[PDB]
């Protein structure tokens, strides 16, 4: 009785995509942050889980039922912290997720990669969600000029704001809507995310060399899991190191003061993986320009598969680029420096210039890269 | 077995049979989890001594 | 533009990626809370039952919570009566409301002491430098009344009276009762009532260490046992003529 | 006549600076030719498809290698390397020929 | 999904030999071999990567002194001698 | 079990795998013993005392 | 020198704090800090009227003063 022919009929044939499927044999590290980012969902849901069993989204007893998280519950503490942590971990992952498909050219999976920035666009939702949920003067007042950004809209700003609202300001009417939303969107995420791979293995997956690897493709299970088992190690130590030995490292301290929307905190800011594009927003001073500037350079990546000049495909063999893509990393690195700033007169000069460097490098200056390099190249 | 070498007597005995290698991985999970806390703890308590409420229950609990 | 100045690294018994609470101080710590903090500050996340394991045996938090009168408990008749306290009882409030501990002070609310240290930049050394960074005001200042300098506070004119001198209060095991050593007992006690956690965090962190050590090589190993055919693989092109 | 648009470029002359490139590029450090990175698009696929047996045949091996190399980070020794004089493109002619067939069948359409 | 092993490409006069990894050494000179390679990657990369980063690094360290010594005040007497 | 009919030539198929079938319930006992410290069965190992 | 125990009218142990703060206003790093404190009361004292004040130049005095303090103050303590 054919041993190949396995328990076909039935959810094993969809298996055979985890075992058999064919992959590029000189696929490097920074493959694995694929296989990564599906173990912060599922960390982050079981974790979120038993957070649920405690947490009360009214306000009265949102901020002590986290304190009694920690404080009574039998090993409570570790979960908050693998939870508050594990965001953290997640848009490590995320931005190198994306950082990789713009090195290696895997935007040309067109259908693939615009699923991925959904995918993208529903985590920060999420994010940003969550960290109202402890209610603790960074959570009322990140939500506070978050939020009050929609009213810049013409026409139908204070209308949604307020629906966003669930009356005139942030209050128990949006947190008990958020803890709801925040319940339901990861569950939306792994349907996605089903999606963003079966767009995916239908093409195959890229190499580091950006040609074609069909004819060096090897099976999945004996190579990639192993790969992934201790890629995903690399993530468990460099979760646990930051929950185990610095907690707080990246968590601001004054969210651990219970929510006074009669008390402004001392500087205003989102969490680290959103200080790149607060500092976007701010080098406007224009609120309309703000806030489109904020969601077109989020929005920007399905604008990115359209500016592909080059006739390579990965930034392996194009120096130039290559030169240029740390420039937008570095770039990047110097906006979220300067968003967790405050807005004097070294940083408004050094925003607007870093804001302005980061929608010319990618919309002039890598696409006037690849045409350099394909007359370079007698092509 | 046969062998003057550690890991073949390791091996033929005991990993051999898929069914063995499980109960050496049980059996091994039980007797390092027991010998890793007194290990991992005698350490950490080393670093702190004094500091615990461990060290100075001793002045407390009057005739305990 | 009111210029902050930076707290400085204080070294502590606990400052170490594995070193623990000096548990002798947090006891040392807690006889400051009830004596001086206590009386125009709260604490409402920690109990009498905390300090069980922590700083006092279950018999010695039981006197310290029967110590202080609570009020709990509707009576048959109707109407709220007083009782001694319980283990499960938290601190006691000073103030029933903060209208009322603004109008106690002058008009500044004292912050609850429960998350102060992780609720401030610097942690427990600018709470230490705070206790004790307290000096006569420069020449050129006016201060209002009620108000004092204190530049490890921001705006450098802080609400709060100096709490804290020689022998203002007096130690169980009789350590020097000075402004310096008071402020440290303090401190050590503001961090544990801020991460009761901190031990086990450290002793899991010590676990980890040993774990991941030595996981990682023999993971890795497995990753370069599988890997090893494709890495030693040689090919030859031998087209025909 | 090469390297930039000006008479002469920033690093002396206009010829070596295509040369220069072609070493910082890389891709003859992994024994591969021009034409063997080039994007497979729905044009290039179908002029793979009309390469004579012994050019096919040679690609494929050049990229084998080349995955190998890759995979162990690795390159060719020095001897070894595609010289920049001795690159030929074998695809450019297959190319050139699709890109006429298309472009007819496009403007074709449009009448 | 789809696509599987057998319909891939054609692949033709090409012979590959590898050894079972039970006969091989899983780490085969480790030091001798990837100590000298990882100068080598480095080197192929360090003019492209090193450059954009050590302007931050710049930026950082003049954005932030400029912070400070804008916060610090300067002499702004009208009518006095000392 | 193990087998489809009654017959010699299951019940050779039984008898071969029965010391497989036999080890095999070890690890449901020690690793579910393992799990949850099962006291009746740990206050008998000598080391684990 | 202070109100504890024996003759000189007693004897409780004076802060620790105390002789370590004056253990660093002769280093060469607080000196100069607290030399451009004093041109600044100068100034501010005898002006008739100016918003300036002198608690910079007492921040750099105490930033200096009190770092040193950290590196030598919990020895004594405890
Ligand atoms: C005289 C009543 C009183 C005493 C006693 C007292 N405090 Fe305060 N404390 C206050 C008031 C009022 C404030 C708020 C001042 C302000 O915000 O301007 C305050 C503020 C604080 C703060 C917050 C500072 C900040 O920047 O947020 C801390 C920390 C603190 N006190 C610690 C202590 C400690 C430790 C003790 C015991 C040694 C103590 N306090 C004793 C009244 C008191
Ligand atoms: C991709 C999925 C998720 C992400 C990125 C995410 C992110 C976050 C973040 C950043 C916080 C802030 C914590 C802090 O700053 O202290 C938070 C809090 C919280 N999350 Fe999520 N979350 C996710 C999924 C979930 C799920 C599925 C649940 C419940 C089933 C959940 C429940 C909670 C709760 C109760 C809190 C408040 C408790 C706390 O903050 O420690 N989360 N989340
Ligand atoms: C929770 C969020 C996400 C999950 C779970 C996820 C999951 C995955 C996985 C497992 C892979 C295959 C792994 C690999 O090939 O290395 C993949 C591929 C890909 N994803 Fe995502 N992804 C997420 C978000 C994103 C984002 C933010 C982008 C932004 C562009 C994106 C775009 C892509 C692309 C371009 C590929 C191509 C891979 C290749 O070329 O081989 N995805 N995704």
């Amino acid at each position: 009785m054919t041993n190949i022919r396995k328990s076909h009929p039935l959810m094993k044939i969809v298996n055979n995509a985890f075992i058999d499927l064919p992959a590029p044999s000189n696929i490097s590290s920074w493959w694995n942050f694929g296989s990564l980012l599906g173990i912060c969902l599922i960390l982050q849901i079981l974790t979120g889980l038993f957070l649920a069993m405690h947490y009360t989204s009214d306000t009265t007893t949102a901020f002590s039922s986290v304190t009694h998280i920690c404080r009574d519950v039998n090993y409570g503490w570790i979960i908050r912290y693998m939870h508050a942590n594990g965001a953290s971990m997640f848009f490590i992952c995320l931005y190198m997720h994306v950082g990789r498909g713009l090195y290696y050219g895997s935007y040309t999976f067109l259908e693939t990669w615009n699923i991925g920035v959904i995918l993208l666009l529903t985590v920060m939702a999420t994010a940003f969600m969550g960290y109202v949920l402890p209610w603790g003067q960074m959570s009322f007042w990140g939500a506070t000029v978050i939020t009050n950004l929609l009213s810049a809209i013409p026409y139908i700003g204070t209308n949604l704001v307020e629906w966003i609202w669930g009356g005139f300001s942030v209050d128990k009417a949006t947190l008990t809507r958020f803890f709801a939303f925040h319940f339901i969107l990861p569950f939306i995420i792994m349907a996605i995310a089903m999606v963003h791979l079966l767009f995916l293995h239908e093409t195959g997956s890229n190499n580091p060399t950006g040609i074609s690897s069909d004819v060096d493709k090897i099976p999945f299970h004996p190579y990639y899991t192993i790969k992934d088992i201790l890629g995903a190690l690399l993530l468990i130590l460099a979760l646990m190191l930051l929950v185990l030995f610095a907690p707080d490292l990246l968590g601001d301290p004054d969210n651990y003061t219970p929510a006074n929307p009669l008390n402004t905190p001392p500087h205003i800011k989102p969490e680290w993986y959103f200080l790149f594009a607060y500092a976007i927003l701010r080098s406007i001073p224009n609120k309309l320009g703000g806030v489109l500037a904020l969601a077109f350079s989020i929005l920007i990546l399905a604008l990115i598969p359209l500016l592909h000049t080059s006739k390579q495909r990965s930034m392996m063999f194009r120096p130039l680029s290559q030169c240029l893509f740390w420039a937008l990393v570095a770039d990047l690195l110097t906006l979220t420096w300067i968003g967790g700033q405050p807005v004097e007169h070294p940083y408004i000069t050094i925003g607007q210039l870093a804001s302005v460097l980061y929608f010319l490098l990618i919309l002039v200056l890598m696409p006037t890269a690849g045409t350099i390099e394909n007359k370079l190249l007698k092509w | 077995m046969v062998a003057p070498t550690l890991t073949a007597r390791l091996y033929s005995l005991l990993f051999r049979r898929t069914s063995t290698f499980a109960l050496t991985i049980v059996v091994g999970a039980l007797f390092f989890e027991r010998a890793f806390d007194q290990g991992a703890d005698a350490i950490y308590e080393h670093i702190n001594e004094g500091k615990l409420w461990k060290h100075i229950k001793h002045k407390y609990e009057n005739k305990e | 533009s009111d210029l902050e100045l930076h707290p400085p690294s204080y070294p502590w018994s606990h400052r170490g990626l594995l070193s623990s609470l000096d548990h002798t101080s947090i006891r040392r710590g807690f006889q400051v809370y009830k004596q001086v903090c206590s009386s125009c500050h709260s604490m409402d996340y920690v109990a009498y039952r905390h300090l069980v394991g922590v700083c006092y045996t279950e018999d010695e938090a039981k006197a310290l919570a029967e110590e202080v009168e609570v009020q709990d408990g509707p009576n048959e008749d109707g109407e709220m009566f007083m009782r001694p306290g319980k283990l499960s009882d938290y601190f006691p409030k000073p103030y029933p409301n903060p209208e009322a501990a603004r109008a106690a002070n002058n008009g500044a609310l004292p912050p609850d002491l429960s998350y102060i240290v992780r609720a401030r930049h610097g942690g427990e050394d600018y709470v230490f430098s705070l206790l004790t960074g307290y000096c006569e005001p420069p020449t050129g200042v006016s201060l209002r009344e009620g108000l004092y300098f204190n530049p490890y506070f921001p705006g450098q004119a802080i609400g709060m009276a100096p709490p804290i001198y020689n022998e203002v209060l007096e130690f169980d095991d009789g350590t020097p009762a000075t402004m310096s050593q008071v402020a440290k007992d303090v401190c050590t006690f503001l961090r544990w009532a801020a991460e009761p956690e901190h031990d086990h965090r450290k002793r899991m962190g010590l676990k980890m260490l040993l774990m991941m050590g030595l996981l990682l090589p023999l993971v890795y190993a497995m990753k370069r046992h599988k890997w090893s055919v494709l890495k030693s693989r040689k090919l030859a092109y031998r087209p025909p003529k | 006549m090469a390297g930039r648009p000006a008479v002469s470029a920033s690093s002396r002359w206009l010829e070596g600076i295509r040369k220069w490139y072609y070493n910082a590029a890389g891709f003859n450090k992994l024994g591969l030719m021009r034409d063997d990175t080039i994007h497979e698009n729905d044009d290039v696929k179908e002029a793979i498809r009309r390469l004579p047996e012994n050019l096919y045949d040679d690609r494929v091996f050049r990229i084998k290698r080349a995955l190998d190399l890759s995979m162990r980070q690795q390159i060719l020794p020095k001897e070894q390397w595609t010289k920049y004089e001795e690159d030929k493109s074998y695809l450019e002619p297959y190319l050139k020929e699709v890109i006429r067939e298309r472009k007819e069948r496009e403007e074709w359409a449009k009448k | 999904m789809g696509r599987q092993f057998g319909h891939l490409t054609r692949v033709r006069h090409v012979i590959t030999y590898s050894l079972s990894p039970f006969e091989q050494r899983a780490f085969p000179h480790y030091f001798s071999k990837g100590i000298p390679n990882v100068l080598r990657r480095t080197r192929a990369c360090i003019l492209r990567v090193a450059p954009p980063f050590v302007a931050f690094y710049l930026v950082y360290t003049w954005g932030t002194q400029e912070f400070e010594k804008s916060k610090r005040k300067n002499p702004a007497a009208y009518e006095n001698d000392r | 079990m193990l087998t489809r009919f009654l017959g010699p030539r299951y019940r050779q198929l039984a008898r071969n795998w029965v010391p497989t079938a036999s080890l095999w319930g070890a690890v449901g006992a020690v690793g579910l013993v393992w799990a949850t410290d099962w006291r009746l069965i740990l206050d008998w190992v000598p080391y684990i005392n | 020198g202070d109100p504890k125990e024996e003759e000189e009218e007693e004897e409780e142990l004076v802060d620790p704090l105390t002789t370590v703060r004056e253990q660093c206003e002769q280093l060469e790093k607080c000196v100069k800090a607290r030399e451009r404190l004093e041109l600044c009361d100068e100034r501010v004292s005898s002006r008739s009227q100016t918003e300036e004040d002198c608690t910079e130049e007492l921040l750099d005095f105490l930033h200096a003063r009190d770092h040193c303090v950290a590196h030598k103050l919990f020895n004594s303590l405890k």
